[PDB]
């Protein structure tokens, strides 16, 4: 159920002081990409 | 759930929401909330 469109929703709700409800990722990958994206959000 | 514990760090100090675990253990809990509260005192004091 993880579509090519639901996931810049979150990665941009996550990239702006994440607060809106959104859906995982399922992978082992996926899970550190996102971590990795979060550090780039935090810093910027 | 080792891994969930692993998870739970990197999850709590990134501001991320990657993996839904937490404590269940009582005696584990209050620990965890203070790991929470060092992440402020650290990230904030950054920006400073």
């Amino acid at each position: 159920s993880f579509t090519i469109g639901k996931a810049i929703w979150l990665l941009w709700g996550l990239v702006f002081n994440n607060s809106v409800p959104v859906q995982n990722p399922k992978g082992t990958t996926s899970k550190i990409m996102v971590s990795v994206w979060a550090f780039f959000a935090v810093i910027f | 759930t080792l891994s969930s514990a692993m998870w739970f760090s990197w999850g709590v100090l990134l501001n991320s929401g990657i993996g839904e675990g937490a404590p269940r253990s009582f005696s584990a809990r209050i620990l965890g909330m203070v790991w929470a509260g060092f992440a402020m005192i650290i990230v904030a004091s950054y920006t400073a």
